[PDB]
């Protein structure tokens, strides 16, 4: 019985890592978004789509480890 | 077909090895120990995509003309342009030999690359079921050995070019007198550059091999892993990346080796 | 396991994969060779006008 | 060496080869020497230290300005 | 027995580095959101909607991990 | 006996790292609002607000951590 | 039998690390770009292609990770 | 018994991440206490009020921390 | 047996590692790169030209980890 | 014996983590405090006074870590 | 994976793909296009002679 | 035995980390080098040139572990 | 033989993050030292002066870190 | 048996943490070396000559550890 623990240990650090690094990559571009947009705030909706279109190609990584560590606590056990 | 899904992906893990002193097809259940068995699968693609290059190339060749170009013709004088390009102006020797050298890499090191996005079973299928042949895989820079041996050359051509072109009596002095230039330091220099200089031709291997390895690996999870339904929603996107690695590995190497040689011979 | 599926399931693949291709990949490769085309054209053009 | 044109709106106040100047920047003090990357600030009120080429120094007053 | 007082290492290791991941990505946002306010002490109020916009962004991730460190904890243990 | 000895050191885990994003947090934010403080110090009482405003995100999550680790410290172990 | 837990403990390992990685590289080269296109607005699509010829390169290891990851945890077992 | 090190240690992972966490936050806010004093050194009386004010505000969590390990290693080890 | 277990462990860290290295050098570099390109447009191929001789150097030990990764994953085990 | 064995280890974390602590937060306190020197010869005393006032709020968790461990090392040992 | 002996046979096979585009295609590919180069560059000089 | 599994790990490790130092080491340098540039394309020749005594320094260790990491795989094993 | 071992890593640890510390906190002190020169190369002097008092703080910890590893490392072995 | 590898293991470590170190330190120096050089391009000289002396105390405690983690690797 000790393989279902570990089977919760390994989805602790899958999904740990994941959510730092979204964080990480989401704070890091949402601060140079904002100080783009303080610099021109007519210019804001244009930069907010960049942002959006940029963002989601950030967190495609973390966004699948987070599935792979769902799927082994919920399915696998 | 008893293959379970771990055991189908491990065919295509598996090359299609001659033996040199029987001829012989090494089988892929026990692997004979020697350093004398070729990969016939990455010889046989590399030499035919090599060729259907030259063949395209060397037509035009003969024939080249100052009109307005031909379609065909049109391409190949401007994948010319990229390599003249960067040629133009990364090297500023007389040699010759740099130019070839930067384009029979790029385009032959695409071809070998290009191959992957076929569909991953199709031709081991005429392979197996068809010619008779135990095993298969159709990239060959996912088989080192291409991979080493061009960068290797590279390696050659380093310590050919540079003591060419300075000779020996700077050739040690710079192996040697760097980083610190002071002369107890010495013997410790030397140490620190020299895999220095090896992991030059190294690194061009490996950064090259192991995408298009993982490049594969994909593709054979993708179809041992799915069902027929899922198979291609993850493959639209995987062939949208792909894309890129297999471009820009092939632009990589050209531009290393050019730049490579040119730091120790200018 | 069934190796069959595997074989629709990669030819679904490629057919999306060669229209991604076509519709987006060989119009640029085409234009580029176009834009050469027509660089080259002109250019002789004019260096024929400059010859009268 | 390198040539300074120190000029107000009225007259000009010097013209001549240089070694090094250090010049009060409105950010911080700084100093000049040739083939300094192209580099444009305000400077504060105060002195300028000049070296004319064989190291004669000399100093002026300024009521502020651009560099 | 360990075969569940472990589990608690497992919601420590995960929800410790989603507390980190948040912390560091919410404070670099908010730093760039200030020196933008200080640089426009009018433009506030349109500066604090968008900071509110990518700002649940930094925490998409770590929520997730919040709620599966608590369901490790609450749930399973 | 596995029951509070590796509870002292789970608990340490998800408090010492809700320690660490909470300290650079608080670090890098507050070093935004000094160095634009400085520039504009007419301006601080509105400054200090939105710093308040903008920590009551950052920390909310790892005030989570070390909440949740007292539950555990004092009560379970 | 044991076997299968260590070799999900060594992909969840390999995929938390390639999130990590990713995401940060990804958002520090967003962040530049953001901050650019605020400068040169209109000449937003030329960085755009350099932007995506660079996150080619960024993207090479991580998801040579994930395929690792991916191939430990469901074909090595 | 065994646990007698297993305290010390649950105690130590705590010290130490305290440790790092409160010394780079006040790092941080410090320098840029240091570089915004070189501009206005009018202000530094004003500008060092605002340091200690948000200092107190740095090291809080540490000083959960800190007082939480010794709660360990000074009584209940 | 415990052979495997920790073969490929050894691998997985090692590539784990060998991702972050790279990601973030890369990341940064592209990230100066777009500096560039943003700030002076008309030299954005001189930039690239220089840029690609850095991108390679780079790589250069991160790649010998990726090789040695691969190959103890499936050479060693 | 393990009494006698894991009083090296408890430090090694505290000391190690406490001098890496230590050191980063004052190498970049004093860079700042340095290069405020280099634009204010003036100002180089007043500004030495703030570099060690504000040094003396960094270093205190990391003494008392580093103190500790030296308790463990000799006092307890 | 595997050392092997096809690493000279690779090496073998390189140097040759390079000796047949050394000689053989470039100076070919690359000077048909000088000629074109020329062609358009002497327009510019005869419009000035023309001019001139 | 085991000793093949620890010994690889010994390996692993070395390599791992020195291949993140002399990545991001590297990263940096470049990073600066190329905004160097991006001011005045006319200097390029010679920070290119200082680029590489600089870099050159940036190897010595790890490109020591690196030696050492391949002699524990093939002499050590 | 059992009793010693983690002498051994023990004395890499408290060794290594030391060296990590020491040269890191240099470096980024180093970078404002060379700043400072560039801005005034003939308050060099005096910079490098005060750059040796400020390191003298830097490297404190670290040298008791190491310290107390040769103590572990070769007077206890 | 089951000891050495833990000294094989912790020289690796010893090795790994001091060129992590060692790389950072000398690459952030180097960036503001760099950078101080194409702002006043002749004072290359004085620069990477004072570059040098701020260096060599950053290399100290990371070659040490080298040094011990070779001895740990050899000697013992």
């Amino acid at each position: 019985n000790l393989n279902m623990d570990l089977l919760y240990m390994a989805a602790a650090v899958m999904m740990g890592l994941a959510a730092i690094g979204a964080a990480i990559g989401i704070g890091i571009l949402g601060g140079k978004f904002l100080e783009g947009a303080a610099r021109q705030p007519d210019l804001i909706p244009l930069l907010r789509t960049q942002f959006f279109i940029v963002m989601g190609l950030v967190d495609a990584i973390p966004m699948i480890a987070v599935g792979l560590g769902l799927y082994v606590m919920f399915a696998v056990a | 077909e008893n293959m379970t899904p771990q055991d189908y992906i491990g065919h295509h893990l598996n090359n299609l090895q001659l033996d040199l002193r029987t001829f012989s097809l090494v089988d892929p259940q026990n692997p004979p120990a020697t350093f004398w068995t070729i990969n016939i699968d990455s010889m046989f693609f590399s030499v035919v995509l090599g060729l259907l290059f030259l063949v395209l190339f060397r037509s035009v060749a003969k024939k080249a003309t100052s009109g307005v170009p031909g379609k065909f013709q049109t391409a190949i004088e401007l994948v010319i342009g990229f390599v003249n390009g960067s040629v133009k102006d990364m090297y500023h020797g007389k040699s010759k030999l740099i130019a070839p050298l930067a384009l029979t890499i790029f385009v032959w090191v695409f071809l070998m690359n290009l191959m992957d996005l076929l569909p991953i079973d199709l031709l081991p299928y005429i392979a197996e079921h068809v010619l008779g042949l135990p095993a298969l895989r159709v990239v060959p820079s996912a088989d080192v050995n291409v991979t080493l041996s061009m960068a290797l050359g590279v390696f050659i051509l380093i310590l050919f070019y540079s003591i060419k072109m300075k000779g020996i009596g700077g050739f040690t002095k710079e192996l040697t007198l760097q980083p610190f230039n002071h002369w107890a330091f010495i013997p410790v220099n030397l140490i620190l550059e020299g895999v220095s200089l090896l992991s030059k031709p190294v690194s061009l291997g490996l950064r090259l091999f192991g995408n298009m390895y993982a490049g594969e690996l994909i593709f054979i999870l993708i179809a041992g892993l799915l069902p027929w339904w899922s198979q291609w929603i993850l493959n639209v996107p995987w062939a949208i990346f792909h894309i890129l690695i297999i471009t820009l590995q092939a632009f990589i190497f050209m531009v290393l080796t050019i730049v490579y040689l040119s730091m120790a011979s200018e | 396991m069934n190796l069959n599926a595997t074989i629709l399931g990669q030819a679904i693949a490629f057919v999306l994969f060669v229209l991604f291709a076509m519709k987006y990949v060989w119009p640029p490769l085409m234009a580029a060779i176009e834009k050469r085309q027509k660089e080259i054209a002109d250019g002789l053009a004019s260096a024929e006008r400059a010859h009268k | 060496t390198y040539h300074l044109d120190v000029v107000s709106a009225e007259q000009q106040m010097f013209s001549g080869l240089v070694e090094k100047i250090q010049v009060t920047g409105s950010e911080g003090e700084l100093g000049i020497y040739p083939g300094h990357a192209p580099l444009l600030t305000a400077i504060k009120p105060g002195m300028i230290r000049i070296v004319k080429q064989h190291g004669h120094e000399e100093f002026i007053y300024l009521s502020g300005g651009i560099l």
